[PDB]
C-alpha cells in the first residue's frame, strides 16, 4: 500500500504525484 | 515540503492538494 512508505518509510511530494500520474 | 510519516489521514490529503483527482475526494466542504 500506500502508508507502507508514505507511513513507515518517507512520503514525497514526487511520489505521490506517482500516486496519481 | 512534507518528506515524513504522513498515513493515510495526511498522505491522502497532500494527495488531494496534489493530484486532487481532479476533483476532491471528501473531508470537509465547508
Amino acid at each position: 500500500g500506500i502508508v507502507e512508505q508514505c507511513c513507515t518509510s518517507i512520503c514525497s511530494l514526487y511520489q505521490l504525484e506517482n500516486y496519481c500520474n | 515540503f512534507v518528506n515524513q510519516h504522513l498515513c493515510g489521514s495526511d498522505l491522502v490529503e497532500a494527495l488531494y492538494l496534489v493530484c486532487g483527482e481532479r476533483g476532491x475526494f471528501y473531508t470537509k466542504p465547508t
